[PDB]
């Protein structure tokens, strides 16, 4: 799926279920096969440290007669990721319920022990975990597809920073290009 | 310095501060406090080492080539370019137009090769490098009548001091320097198509003053490029690929990102 | 062009290794050696430029992961420098128990993929 | 005509320099202009839009 | 400007986005506030945890099929397993809190029904067999919902509930409850109901292990309908967010 | 007109009263406060549960012998199941807590001895193997006391600790700790020592399961002795209080 | 300045400034003009060279390694650690928490190794030192495409002049630097125990830029630590044995001090 | 802006000192701040203990 635009692609549907798990993934905005390319990612690949809050804006590219609701949690380390709806439910989370607005924003913030994090992998500098979960179900009328995509769009907020200049782990070079 | 946090309390309001619309290409203005109970944090933090004269303010070596004190090869010669090398040239490609002066350093080191010859007894080696703008004469040789360097700026280096430093000003026909061109050098649209269109900086050569020894001596010049009082502006998205040649923009298709076991999945 | 850039993941595959004439624009290809799975995003190709220089090679294979070690009765298992291809897992018991068996465990290469070759001691 | 500033320090001092060129492009760099204005590529709709109120109305 | 009809509720470190919803329903005019020094009873300090205690908690979800009759909630008992909050309700003796509900169900412009949300303080039931109460076992189950019946349950010599929609398990019209603090969800308007309660008793706190202050009851009214190729499964969500407790008698942990 | 010999101690629901006491140590002269709002760096908003944490806590006792070595107790561990301070500290990620330590053993006018109560932060322990660290079955035991030993722990392929008492598990003089807050207990002049000990760490928050601030050791410098006669169990109790205790990142039970 | 001493006289009063209670573990703040009778004596002395910035503040030699020009070894690593060397290592862990800038010093020294080459003729050795913040991309070889140094901080020194020197900022995530941690790196109470879990300062490079010679040379490298404007916290004994590894404190258990004839012995 | 300070003297003269660099983490280290405060490791008690006084009342 990376050698497609399929990547960028959250496929939800409608199921005989109730609270069963879309995604999830890892707090390295610049680790993480998941955030290591985007923007952010890629301006963090040259520093050593990051601080701050984020930003994940997920927008449903369903049809205008599906009607969903979803739950997306942070869960700070201290115990693995959830496995279930009501573990998540702990964490900080949101239902975000798909009306006439297209777009709902997760704010995962700053609960650090230290005042900054290592960018590189680092279990001393723990992130946590960041999941969604189906809060009910997609209900589709007749004639219209069940099967819908949502898509994450990841910005940083007003208080991040980072520090120390390295040299990015991704360009590389045998001979000088002439 | 990064803004402070603001104490937040419950809400049962109409406002809706995290439903929005993604489609107006409208980035979210959204703090931690609307989505949850925060306290009065003050932070001290600040956006210091991310100014991109900062970020861009740093020597790095953009060539290095290799000339003899004997044989064929007694001159070196290089068209210069920041394209050659991978690191400097992707910092520089997030931007479209760029605006800096140049702070420009050589680390030159020679190396006895090896020879039968015997009593050998060097001298020390002095070195000159030459700058030559566009419709200058080139040199065809090593003792040519163009290294007099009546108006081409020269340095004069003897080995064994603190490394040869010049400054070199915008230097530029356009108002700023182009890092992309979408366009042919030719009105009829053939001919050389990218950046190389807009690339005469001129030429630069070095030499040995003197042979030093009666045994051969490889001397290998460096050349670091410092940008000082950057202006940037267009900011475009970082290289995916790999970088092939320095004159095209031609590249290897490749994957997006790297992959994960499943959707699911805290580990790569 | 030269002998194809050598890689530390992956080695050229059976018609290139034998050639030894690389005229310009020639393309090579390299296959994962084994103990190394491959990363789907990258292409192991490649061409031979006009300066009789090969076009820049990154890593086109990735480690393979053994199997979670599991949980010994009894006893802690340190897994020190992680659980991928030539790992060592050392095992030990608590106060008062008798460790019986292997006291480590390398991730080796057993038949098409990775395992771990020593069996959990009992204590 | 010497220039007194402020060093970098840490929160929670002062330097002095002299420029000895005629070119004013071989001064040292500047580091110290912390000046941000993300308004041109966040939030760039030619209509206001205040967070509380919806999107779309 | 904008619209009534989108809704956020903040509370702890969770939050609820309606976006199409009725106006909240307040109890019977107040706001669940903390117990006055001119009220109070017990002598020892309270313990007051605010935020660990009072978030949004989602119950596990039920199914709405064609002929569900309806199921029912003990508020205190549905969140004594649930995170911090259940853990202060049963190491301390008395307690005290105001709830938040939140029902969400949603469907297509071409699914019809109406459920009915009621908050019922003192929801005694009735048993089947009238020479005995019934057993707890039978009353309240956490971490699940209980469901009513269409059909009369047989009596004889058990300790079952009556489980009557009509009847409401209490001897009483269904269609009265609107006494209470009500909200209904007509799928061709709504998607979500909201209601805060405030404390109710005749004593300042109480214990919650051994008494439940109100019962959450939600009732098919008009039946689920559709065409043939739409969602069949329609589920519904409950939210519980506590507000204000506050715990009195510190001891050993347990009911016992 | 009162004796400074006695003195009472209250703290929650529970008072501690000496009655034969020397006077209190605080810390590093600092008294334990609250966390600062330009010292802090966690964002959402801390929980402060006041009376359900911080009241005294009594460990299991141990027994005085005329040849024991000594014992020790790794703090944020000791009080881990115990309470509402246990329960809190496993739902949150970050939590930040002072003490008060109150150590107390009582003889006749006849018995002799002399214990050492010292409070060392950071005290990180050796390994009787160079090569390995040492275990957390090893390091530290909830719910009871860990031992010294008077001769060195034998070498060889282990995760065991270093005991020895006079190399104090930390390769320094036992002597020389007199630098850390420290009280005497002499049988002929004390019953009880108690060291109030604030918050000391390099950053304002941490993970109290992963980390443990401080370690309390008692160890018998002067031995115990007696004459034939006269009481030969002697028991040492030990009693912790946490204080201004706050937690910040709420999420799923456990430390996994 | 230290307090001058208070002249006194005889005394046959009730009060006790001798006799005191250790138990309160209270230090008493008795002065000789207590137990005796003495003069006025005006102190000049100072308590300046006793401060702990002047203490920490000199330089100490923390590690050094040694790499060649030809053959396997081109080039040397290390993994920057103030716990190498004994000195400054017990120097430094009389505290809990220190907070210090650094000053960094090389002390580089070529040696020519023997050899059965012939017709040997030197020129002006050059050396290049590198900086990797973790997570950079490590040289696998010495003629690498990472010692460019686009960001990575860099210094190049040619042989014969004063040696390389510059000063490093706390560059600490946390609020002070840990001397001691008792914890372990993961949640689940295992893995790495003790202050290996808050090293991760990066790592050192170090090469020849050039050759020189057709005879092999064998650099050594040396490296001074000076700590600068230090603040100390939490103040610990200091060791009595001797270390045995840099990253764990296990020690082998030694007598709390050396012996004597006799109770009443003068002599050790 | 230079500063100038008193040098190290014996008891029973001034030097002047100015910074070249613009970061504070580069100048010379500080080696005169002599100041004390033993209260916080000796003496500790909470309850003051007069000298003269006996220590236990
Ligand atoms: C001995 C004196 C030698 C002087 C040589 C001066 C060479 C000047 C080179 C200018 C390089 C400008 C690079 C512009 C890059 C761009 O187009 O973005
Ligand atoms: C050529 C330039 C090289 C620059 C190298 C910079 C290396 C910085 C090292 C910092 C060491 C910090 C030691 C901290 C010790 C502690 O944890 O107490």
């Amino acid at each position: 799926k990376v050698n497609s635009m399929e990547a960028y692609q959250i496929p939800v549907r409608s199921n005989e279920g109730s609270g069963t798990q879309v995604f999830g993934f890892p707090l390295q905005p610049g680790y993480s096969s998941v955030f290591s390319r985007t923007l952010l990612g890629e301006i963090l690949n040259y520093y050593t440290h990051w601080s701050g809050s984020i930003k994940l804006t997920f927008m449903f590219c369903g049809s205008a007669m599906a009607t969903g609701k979803f739950l997306l949690a942070y869960s700070p380390p201290g115990a693995g990721a959830p496995t279930k709806r009501v573990d998540a439910m702990l964490g900080t989370h949101v239902v975000w319920d798909v009306g006439l607005q297209s777009s709902c924003v997760l704010c995962i913030p700053w609960i650090s022990q230290t005042h900054y994090r290592y960018v590189t992998s680092d279990e001393y500098t723990a992130g946590g975990f960041i999941t969604c979960w189906y809060q009910t179900n997609i209900v589709v009328p007749a004639d219209a597809q069940s099967s819908c995509y949502i898509m994450c769009f990841v910005s940083a907020c007003n208080d991040f920073s980072v520090r120390l200049l390295k040299d990015t782990p991704f360009i590389s070079q045998q001979n000088f290009f002439q | 310095r990064v803004a402070d946090t603001v104490g937040t309390g419950p809400t049962n309001s109409e406002a809706i501060p995290a439903l929005t619309a993604a489609e107006t290409g409208h980035t979210s203005q959204v703090v931690p406090g609307d989505t949850m109970q925060t306290r009065h944090v003050k932070n001290y933090h600040s956006r210091s080492e991310s100014t991109i004269e900062n970020f861009l303010c740093r020597s790095a070596c953009v060539y290095f080539t290799e000339y003899e004190n004997s044989g064929a090869k007694r001159y070196a010669e290089w068209v210069l370019t920041p394209r050659q090398a991978a690191q400097l040239r992707r910092k520089l490609e997030f931007f479209t137009y760029v605006r800096f002066d140049l702070e420009l350093t050589f680390v030159i080191t020679s190396t006895q090769q090896p020879s039968t010859t015997q009593n050998q007894d060097a001298q020390i080696l002095t070195h000159q490098i030459m700058y030559v703008p566009p419709g200058g004469p080139v040199p065809d040789k090593v003792d040519s009548y163009v290294w007099q360097t009546s108006t081409n700026p020269s340095v004069f280096w003897t080995e064994g001091n603190a490394p040869p430093r010049m400054s070199i000003p915008f230097l530029s026909i356009g108002n700023a320097y182009s890092n992309f061109y979408d366009g042919w050098s030719e009105f009829s649209r053939n001919g050389v198509y990218g950046i190389n269109t807009l690339n005469n900086m001129g030429t630069l050569y070095a030499r040995h003053v003197n042979a030093g020894s009666t045994g051969p001596i490889k001397s290998t010049i460096r050349i670091y490029f410092k940008p000082k009082h950057v202006k940037a502006w267009i900011p475009r998205p970082p290289r995916l690929c790999q970088y092939e040649k320095a004159k095209n923009v031609n590249f290897q298709p490749s994957g997006v990102t790297t992959t994960r076991q499943s959707i699911t999945t805290m580990t790569n | 062009c030269e002998v194809p850039t050598r890689l530390n993941s992956a080695s050229l595959k059976q018609p290139y290794i034998t050639q030894n004439y690389f005229p310009v624009g020639t393309v090579v290809e390299y296959e994962c050696r084994p103990g190394y799975r491959r990363e789907p995003s990258l292409s192991p190709k490649l061409t031979c430029l006009q300066n009789l220089k090969w076009s820049t090679a990154v890593e086109f294979c990735k480690k393979k992961s053994c199997p979670n070690p599991g949980e010994i009765r009894n006893g802690q298992i340190d897994v020190p420098g992680g659980i991928l291809f030539g790992a060592t897992i050392s095992f030990s018991c608590n106060t008062g128990y008798k460790l019986f068996g292997s006291t480590s465990s390398f991730c080796l290469i057993s038949g098409s993929s990775v395992q771990w070759s020593d069996p959990l001691p009992e204590c | 005509g010497a220039q007194v500033s402020t060093q970098k320090t840490g929160a929670h001092i002062h330097y002095t320099n002299i420029n000895y060129y005629k070119d004013a492009a071989s001064n040292s760099a500047n580091r110290q202009d912390f000046t941000q204005d993300p308004g041109k590529f966040t939030e760039p709709v030619k209509d206001i839009m205040i967070k509380s109120l919806p999107a779309l109305n | 400007g904008y619209s009534d009809r989108a809704r956020s509720i903040t509370l702890g470190n969770s939050t609820i986005t309606t976006q199409e919803c009725a106006n909240v329903v307040v109890g019977y005019g107040v706001w669940p506030d903390y117990l006055k020094d001119s009220e109070a009873t017990a002598e020892d300090q309270p313990t007051q945890p605010d935020v660990a205690t009072c978030r949004f908690y989602t119950l596990d979800s039920v199914q709405w099929q064609k002929t569900s009759p309806g199921w029912w909630w003990k508020l205190p008992d549905a969140l004594s397993n649930l995170g911090l909050f259940g853990q202060n309700m049963q190491y301390h003796y008395l307690g005290r809190t105001g709830y938040t509900v939140h029902v969400q169900c949603n469907a297509s412009k071409f699914h019809q029904g109406c459920l009915l949300v009621v908050c019922v303080p003192e929801a005694e039931m009735g048993c089947a067999t009238l020479d005995n109460t019934p057993s707890s076992a039978e009353l309240l189950g956490g971490d699940s919902a209980k469901e009513f019946a269409d059909k009369p349950v047989a009596s004889g010599s058990n300790k079952l509930v009556q489980r009557v929609v009509y009847n409401a398990g209490m001897g009483v019209g269904v269609g009265n409850l609107t006494i209470f603090p009500h909200q209904w969800i007509n799928l061709r308007t709504n998607n979500s109901a909201t209601i805060v309660m405030p404390y109710t008793n005749s004593v300042p706190m109480d214990n919650m292990f051994r008494h439940n202050n109100v019962t959450l009851m939600v009732i098919p009214f008009v039946p689920l309908d559709y065409c043939p190729g739409s969602t069949t499964y329609v589920p519904i969500t409950v939210t519980i967010a506590p507000m204000c407790a506050e715990y009195n008698g510190l001891r050993l942990a347990g009911h016992q």
